[PDB]
């Protein structure tokens, strides 16, 4: 380096394809397309961007409208522009690039490759930009740097990163709620993502992503997940919950953050139709356990409620009308196995499904319910037929589910019999106790 | 977008 001012001149390394990273984990689109943040702010007008030797690599400039608001009198959830992160994407070429910026934006380099290790570092010099800077705990930045960055910002948005997290929030909210505690906030976010990576077995199986997860502000809705990562409403109510580093590790704020990231991390083999608001809450419960928070299933008396609806009701798991009731058996498996000598239960189940699950969409995703059962049995060498039978996993029928999309599942007697015979053929021991009776 | 929520 040394080619110019800090941030305006920098050298960008290629990152692995976010889509490919997601595909390999069976999670789909959710890693940050904006990870190569510049710390450069481009005002409205004509800009010059100098690019060094590309060796023919594809590199582009992202200018997201992170401060996009609903038009006057437009109710934020009824925005014709939708809830997505709007951006300009401009292909860059080696040498001089002339770029017309219509709306002032923070700049992000998009430099992604299929051979990350064997791509050149590409210098990019924003010779007409302003240095906003960014906060990076991995660089060694402290709260002294955090305070200086917020005080000196030229943009309404400050960029920040840790090991796993990328943040793009308004300076106004960072000053009001984070105050001086930038390190604590980024460390809290990294802790909450790392809990999910651990439960996924990414640390155990050497699959921790290089790609970060972006948490962005939005001006449309409270909290959600989309293809760009997680999004939090830029109002005092929501920013107090997630931008105060004490608050985000407590109660419903910890749950909401963990739930949203849990949508990024929920794998297709554990997220068949009707599971979208179920499988991610395994992460929410684990985050609560690791942060000194009470179990939401305990607080809601969900064990009794779930046993009443599904087991006493003798209905299919697929017929349950309560996402917390559907969560109960998933968490019983974790609590039972981790306290009975299988501490890596979900890490191993998720690795097993990454390696062994099929490739199903739409009405075929119900096949994952049975692949999930098989994984749980094989990983623990335990015959869980009775557990899954009691929880209604083996009820044949035609089941309609509304879960964002419409699902029409056909669970045939042959499908149920094939799974039960596969389990029986393993000759594994049955649990000594009835795991369905587990409560907190 | 492809937004999964929470409605509180
Ligand atoms: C999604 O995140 C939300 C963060 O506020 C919230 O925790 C929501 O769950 C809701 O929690 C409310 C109490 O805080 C009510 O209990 C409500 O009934 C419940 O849906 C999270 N959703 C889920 C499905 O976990
Ligand atoms: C959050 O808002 C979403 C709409 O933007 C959606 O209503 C979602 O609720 C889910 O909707 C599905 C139906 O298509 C299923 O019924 C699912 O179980 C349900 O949770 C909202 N989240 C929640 C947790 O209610
Ligand atoms: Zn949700």
């Amino acid at each position: 380096g040394g080619g110019g001012p800090d941030y305006l001149y920098a050298e960008y390394r290629a990152l692995p394809s976010p889509r490919q990273t997601g595909k390999n984990l069976r999670i789909g689109d959710g890693f940050s397309k904006y990870d190569n943040m510049t710390g450069v702010y481009l005002e409205k007008g004509r800009h010059v961007v100098l690019v060094g030797k590309t060796e023919g690599q594809e590199i582009s400039l992202l200018l997201p409208n992170l401060m996009r608001k609903p038009a006057e009198g437009v109710q934020p959830t009824k925005d014709p522009n939708g809830w997505g992160l709007h951006k300009k994407q401009i292909p860059l070429k080696e040498g001089i690039n002339i770029i017309d910026v219509e709306t002032p934006a923070n700049a992000y380099i998009s430099y992604f490759t299929e051979d990350a290790g064997k791509a050149p570092k590409i210098p990019v010099h924003f010779v007409t930009g302003k240095a906003n800077g960014y906060f990076d705990t991995t660089r060694g930045d402290t709260n002294k740097d955090w305070v200086r960055l917020l005080d000196q910002a030229v943009s309404p948005i400050m960029d920040a990163r840790g090991k796993y997290i990328q943040v793009a929030y308004p300076v106004e909210f960072l000053k009001k709620f984070t105050k001086d505690r930038g390190t604590e906030l980024i460390n809290a976010y990294d802790k909450l993502i790392g809990i999910q990576y651990q439960l996924m077995g990414l640390d155990k199986y050497g699959k921790i992503p290089e790609n970060r997860v972006l948490a962005r502000v939005n001006f449309n809705y409270y909290m959600f997940r989309d293809g760009d990562g997680v999004a939090y409403l830029g109002n005092d109510g929501t920013m107090r919950m997630v931008t105060d580093p004490e608050n985000v590790l407590k109660g419903d704020a910890c749950w909401g953050f963990s739930h949203a990231v849990g949508h990024v991390m929920q794998m297709r083999p554990m997220t068949w139709g009707g599971m979208t608001e179920v499988s991610n809450n395994i992460f929410s419960l684990q985050a609560a356990a690791k942060t000194g928070n009470e179990s939401r299933l305990k607080r809601q008396g969900s064990y009794d409620k779930a046993r009443k609806e599904i087991i006493e009701g003798e209905i299919a798991y697929l017929q349950s009308k309560d996402v917390f009731n559907k969560l109960v058996p998933l968490w019983q498996l974790h609590l039972y196995f981790t306290k009975n000598g299988h501490p890596d239960f979900y890490p191993d189940v998720m690795e097993y499904l990454r390696n062994n699950a099929g490739n199903y969409g739409g009405n075929d995703t119900v096949k994952y319910q049975f692949e999930f059962v098989k994984a749980c049995c094989d990983v623990t060498k335990t015959d869980l037929t009775d557990f899954f039978e009691k929880w209604g996993f083996f009820k044949p029928g035609k089941f309609h589910i509304g879960d964002y999309a419409q699902y029409d599942f056909n669970v045939t007697p042959e499908m149920v019999e094939e799974t039960k015979k596969w389990i029986a053929g393993k000759g594994y021991p049955k649990p000594e106790t009835d795991i369905t009776e587990l409560s907190e | 977008t492809e937004a999964q929520t929470t409605p509180p």
